[PDB]
């Protein structure tokens, strides 16, 4: 016996009525459903249980209904705060696979920032360039690495933040790790950032010795 | 007012023994289930078992059940999990919680009390590799001219080459909370987690407010506290 969740991701903006679905395998009663809210970094938490019977001091903008096998979890209006991955489960407690809210909002354009090597870092023979994307929406960015107008591969990584739970907005860090052999046979690094919010890419860059 | 805590080692090795130790700090284990929730570095909440609080019933996840076994010792207010054989797979969070109808107490017919999962609390990380802890090497992210950006700058620290995770990163010793933004860790193809931490600050505090990241890698008993200087 299993447990469908669906849709797998959804993304709405701040406000609207967001509906979430939890589907048997069988029928089942209402009794031995629940539905859980894990925001990332927290513990997870009971919103309701019996399917309908909503939890101590959990808000009252969710709201659980059904029978037989489709439940149904609902948030009459979306606060930013429920940036979150909703989960369900039957009674000896094994399944949901959950539904990742995004709270959709306005276009944000980055702030861009580059960081220098360190002169601790330099004496240890590594240099490492990180360009910072803070505060942005939609998710989607792309950074591209210059070193004197050419193009990086394979050495830079990047990481962007779990969503902010109060403005909604994401923000990214992509880091360039040479040696320093690397690092000093070129003059000057630079770091370009393409997003919606951007009119054209924005470039900030610095020439090694500053 | 239950309230509960996991906790356990920070590494294991391959085809070792892992365990867990979740000890309830609001209430004693009388009359309910207790239970045992895992999530993959990518996954969900994958379900591992419970076990009644006095012992004599419980269920696992039948993937696991083999190399599954949970208990609870009333008078000591804690559970342990057990799993044998651990992998990489098993490289998770484990979390723990508190399992259900009100419980009620039963009879060995009829266990018939399970419903619901309350409280949960953040439980604990337990990477599994045949690797051997390695320290953070922390550097500044100097707020230069190129991280002036009118009347706001920028700042961190880089967290490089530690194993295995996680490290704990805080401002000024706890006192600064607004514009951090502590990145996740990426992984390396060396195997080594390295992840930077940045804060956003008026640019007319440079001069009077000093700035110091506070790095914690209590798996290598690491605490380095880095100034931030032009």
């Amino acid at each position: 016996i299993d447990l469908t969740q669906s849709p797998r991701t959804l993304s709405l903006s701040a406000g609207e009525r967001a509906t979430l679905l939890c589907r048997a395998s069988q029928s089942v009663s209402n009794v031995a459903l629940a539905w859980y809210q894990h925001k990332p970094g927290q513990a997870p938490r009971l919103l309701l249980h019996e399917a309908s019977t909503r939890a101590t001091g959990i808000p009252d903008r969710f709201i659980g209904s059904g029978s037989g096998r489709d439940f149904t979890l609902t948030i009459t209006s979306l606060e930013p705060e429920d940036f979150a991955v909703y989960y369900c489960q039957l009674s000896g407690r094994r399944l949901g696979q959950g539904t990742k809210v995004e709270i959709k909002r306005t276009v944000a354009a980055p702030s861009v920032f580059i960081f220098p090597p360190s002169d601790e870092q330099l004496k240890s023979g590594t240099a490492s360039v990180v360009c910072l994307l803070n505060n942005f929406y939609p998710r989607e960015a792309k950074v591209q690495w210059k070193v004197d107008n050419a193009l990086q591969s394979g050495n830079s990584q990047e990481s962007v933040t779990e969503q902010d739970s109060k403005d909604s907005t994401y923000s990214l860090s992509s880091t360039l790790t040479l040696s320093k052999a690397d690092y000093e046979k070129h003059k000057v690094y630079a770091c370009e950032v393409t997003h919606q919010g951007l009119s054209s890419p924005v470039t900030k860059s610095f020439n090694r010795g500053e | 007012q239950v309230q509960l805590q996991e906790s356990g080692p920070g590494l294991v090795k391959p085809s070792e023994t892992l365990s867990v130790t979740c000890r309830v700090s609001g209430g004693s284990l009388d009359l309910y289930y207790w239970s045992w929730i895992r999530q993959p570095p990518g996954k969900g909440l994958q379900w591992i078992g419970f076990v009644y609080f006095d012992g004599s019933y419980g269920d696992y996840d039948p993937s696991l059940r083999s190399r599954v076994t949970i208990s609870a010792d009333m008078s000591k207010n804690q559970i342990s999990l057990r799993l044998k054989s651990v992998t990489p797979a098993d490289t998770a969070v484990y979390y723990c919680a508190r399992l259900g109808p009100g419980g009620i107490f039963d009879r060995w017919t009829g266990h018939y009390g399970d419903k619901w999962l309350d409280p949960w609390g953040q439980g604990t990380l337990v990477t599994v590799s045949s690797a051997s802890t390695k320290g953070p090497s922390v550097f500044p992210l100097a707020p230069s001219s190129k991280s002036t950006s009118g009347g706001t700058a920028a700042l961190g620290c880089l967290v490089k080459d530690y194993f295995p995770e996680p490290v704990t990163v805080s401002w000024n010793s706890g006192a600064l909370t607004s514009g951090v933004h502590t990145f996740p860790a990426v992984l390396q193809s060396s195997g080594l987690y390295s992840l930077s931490s940045v804060v956003t600050v008026p640019s007319s505090s440079l001069g009077t407010q000093t700035y110091i990241c506070n790095v914690n890698h209590k798996p290598s008993n690491t605490k380095v506290d880095k100034k931030v200087e032009p």
